[PDB]
């Protein structure tokens, strides 16, 4: 049931949806401006409408 | 997964903001409101506030 | 009317706090910032 | 009661009020006043204050 | 005369706060929103 679905294909012919690759390492959520922000009253609720 | 070739990381860092504040009213805050729920005084509260 | 305790405004100072993901590069603005030696068909010293 | 048909509930609901404010401070000012009835610095006290 | 200590004026806010007992409804000015439909003798599409 694997060879069905293609698992015998030459691996350099699968392209990616944009053609390119990506290594990402990006600075993240940390959450310690919200919390900050909640003792203070500031901005309690970061959730909008939307 | 035989031809991803990419990868995805997060830095969860920090950095030091404003200047001529006052950490020990903060920290008074801090450990104060959330008093029902951690032990104000305490060691973790204070690390953290 | 609900009278309420709040923190004084001397005591406490707004500050503008500006988020990045990730350091730009040098050529952020340059498409393509290899078209200067793509381009040199006379040779860099 | 074999033709009544009507019914009455009563929603005891709360909303969160203001911004800008400061928890503590009330706090501080409910569980101090109240103190020769409920003792202070508990758990209870500081919930509901 | 009694001197009596006081919470400082810039120390607390008053809040307005509207208590209501219930959600109007969408015709609330209209006493009879279904005369819309009574009165449609031709139809609706």
């Amino acid at each position: 049931s694997m060879l069905r679905n293609w698992s015998w294909v030459n691996v350099h012919n699968v392209h990616s949806v944009t053609g390119t690759s990506e290594n990402v390492v990006l600075a993240g959520y940390v959450g310690l401006s919200r919390t900050h922000d909640y003792i203070m009253d500031t901005r309690s609720t970061p959730a909008t409408s939307q | 997964g035989r031809a991803a070739r990419s990868t995805v990381r997060m830095e969860s860092r920090i950095q030091s903001f404003g200047e001529g504040k006052d950490v020990d009213n903060f920290m008074a805050k801090f450990h104060n409101q959330l008093s029902g729920v951690y032990e104000r005084r305490s060691e973790g509260v204070a690390n953290f506030g | 009317i609900k009278t309420a305790p709040v923190v004084p405004p001397t005591e406490q100072r707004d500050m503008v706090q500006e988020e990045r993901v990730g350091t730009p590069v040098k050529n952020a603005g340059n498409a393509n910032p290899a078209a200067d030696s793509d381009n040199a068909t006379e040779g860099v010293v």
